[PDB]
């Protein structure tokens, strides 16, 4: 009877919900052959009761999620038809348009059961800091993933300019003393220059030591916080090798940075209102904008 | 051709290429789509090779 | 107007919409009638060429 086969292959699932294998099936039963095992299991894909899975030690039948239930009024086919793909989503989360259009389902019935499932405490609703337009949907076990949703600098889907400020002038400035203070000791250019230099930890550590925000603050936050400082043009930073300390952070890299005047001054061009002039292309001898009747240059001179 | 590509390299390390469950949803297909799969002509070499 | 307005009725009868499945517009027979004037206030009358 290929009925028995099948409520013995589903219970056997029921005892491990992480699949089972052909062998523990052969095991439990041994004197069925693998042909009517085969059988069963097809027949098993057909209805729709199996999930099939391939790790890295075969094959593994996993029965399909019905006990976990959070929408239970009408059908639990559609409330399956909707966990599959939120589940699948998963960390990144989707947007209700992208839950809609995969379910091709009008937008009440999708409603309804996102409410449903929400009411159960099954999937949740986070707004996406990257692009604030609708609420995806997540799995309410899962961790929300930094980069969909939340961020050191994101508080409540608003950008922390103010923030990302003060964190740049403390580091600034903690930068700049060290420099002053590798300058001062005058032991050996080496040495000083080693001085002068700072590990992303001992600033990140600094940082955790001034306290200024809440939010923890990890070592790649002031990474990419003294990378923003580089790219102002403030700041130098240099990549050595060595292979364990107490950064541990790079397999035999290390970035040490440290604070550097700039190369030269600023130019002789933008001493003049001419360079500064965002209506420089209108410029003519005869006409309206003539520098004989400039406005820039009569305040600049009158300055 | 597969093999080829595989084979690349003289010693393959093992691959976590795992397959991450990927159940498409059976979505509820237009009758305008289902007709056109039932007119297509896989259909019929399937339902021809049932027999 | 006899015949081909009818199967032109027939080819289109059922018509629906793919949200909120189970409702459909299905016609049943056309007529075209005698001509008329909608001068008169919501009332037909016999008009002549
Ligand atoms: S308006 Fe005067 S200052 Fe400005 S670009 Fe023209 S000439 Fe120069």
């Amino acid at each position: 009877d290929p009925v028995e086969i099948e409520n013995r292959i589903i219970e056997l699932c029921h005892q491990f919900p992480h699949g089972i294998t052909d062998q523990v099936i052969q095991n439990e039963m041994p004197h069925i052959e693998a042909q009517q095992r085969a059988v069963a299991i097809n027949r098993l894909l057909s209805m729709g009761q199996l999930d099939l899975l391939r790790s890295n030690t075969g094959l593994l039948y996993r029965i399909k999620d019905s006990q976990n239930a959070g929408k239970m009024k009408g059908s639990d086919n559609q409330e399956k038809l909707v966990y599959q793909i939120i589940e699948d989503a998963g960390n990144k989360g989707i947007w209700s348009r992208d839950i809609r259009y995969k379910s091709n389902l009008p937008l009440t019935e999708i409603n309804k059961i996102l409410k449903n499932l929400e009411s159960k405490k099954l999937i949740k609703a986070v707004k996406s800091v990257a692009a604030s337009k609708k609420k995806v949907y997540m799995l309410y076990n899962l961790q929300p993933d930094r980069s969909v949703t939340g961020g050191a600098w994101y508080s409540d889907q608003d950008f922390e300019s103010e923030f990302v400020e003060v964190l740049n002038q403390q580091c600034f400035k903690f930068l700049q003393s060290k420099a002053e203070t590798a300058r001062e000791s005058k032991q050996n250019p080496m040495i000083q220059r080693n001085s002068s230099f700072a590990s992303s930890h001992e600033v990140w550590k600094y940082i955790c030591e001034l306290g200024i925000s809440k939010v923890e603050l990890s070592m790649e936050d002031i990474e990419t916080i003294l990378n923003t400082l580089i790219y102002d043009g403030k700041v130098e930073m240099t990549i050595i090798a060595a292979k364990e300390g107490t950064v541990g952070s790079v397999d035999g890299h290390m970035k040490l940075y440290r604070a550097v005047n700039p190369i030269i001054p600023p130019t002789g061009l933008v001493r003049a209102p001419c360079g500064l002039c965002p209506v420089f292309d209108d410029c003519h001898e005869g006409g309206e904008i003539s520098p004989s009747n400039c406005i820039y240059m009569t305040e600049w001179l009158e300055f | 051709e597969a093999a080829n590509e595989a084979g690349d390299s003289s010693q393959d390390e093992a691959e976590d290429d795992v397959k991450q469950i990927t159940v498409r949803f059976s979505r509820p297909e237009s009758e305008q789509a289902r007709q056109r799969r039932v007119q297509s002509y896989e259909f019929l070499q399937k339902k021809h090779a049932e027999e | 107007i006899n015949v081909e307005i009818k199967k032109i009725m027939k080819a289109n009868e059922k018509v629906t919409s793919d949200a909120d499945p189970m409702w459909y517009l299905k016609y049943l027979n056309i007529y075209v009638g005698l001509p008329d004037v909608e001068e008169s206030f919501n009332v037909t009358r016999p008009v002549s060429p």
